[PDB]
């Protein structure tokens, strides 16, 4: 069912946050993306049919050294 | 660890999906690493330092898992939930 994937992208700056969100939002399967967390380097992705390995690779090539923090499913009502 | 003295996580509640009931806080020794939101009565896989941990939450946002030595992820029910 519905994916929740959270990356940590350390050392991201505001322009790189914007770049990260654009990249994520343009990815097949993505419904939403937000930047959160104590350092503002959590990238919270929700969708369905997201190829998360292809996504982390693209973030690493274009943004910064992204790492997985969480993979889970949305708890539907 | 005294969660009463911890600042809230910096979260974004997504309007399209149910609101997660719990705050989580990750620590190594006494030191907060990051924090976020998660569902109660649920499960997630989270990277905790050098190890993935399968974390289960109960109805009261208590979090269970095989955490690596020195690490913990602690849950709290959000206010109003």
């Amino acid at each position: 069912e519905m994916q929740k994937i959270v990356f940590k992208i350390p050392m991201v700056d505001d322009k790189s946050r914007t770049k990260a969100m654009s990249l994520v939002a343009s990815t097949v399967g993505v419904h939403s993306v937000a930047i959160a967390g104590d350092l503002r380097d959590q990238v919270v992705v929700v969708g369905d049919g997201i190829d998360s390995i292809n996504l982390v690779s693209a973030l690493r090539k274009k943004v910064g050294p992204a790492m997985f923090l969480e993979v889970s499913q949305v708890k539907e009502d | 660890i005294d969660l009463s003295r911890e600042r809230d996580p910096n979260f974004f509640d997504n309007a399209d999906i149910p609101v997660p009931e719990c705050f989580w806080f990750m620590f190594k020794n006494n030191v907060r690493q990051d924090a976020g939101t998660c569902y109660s009565s649920w499960k997630m896989d989270m990277k905790v330092g050098p190890n993935w941990v399968h974390i289960k939450s109960d109805d009261n946002c208590n979090l269970s898992g095989d955490f690596p030595p020195g690490w913990i992820v602690l849950g709290k029910k959000r206010p109003g939930f």
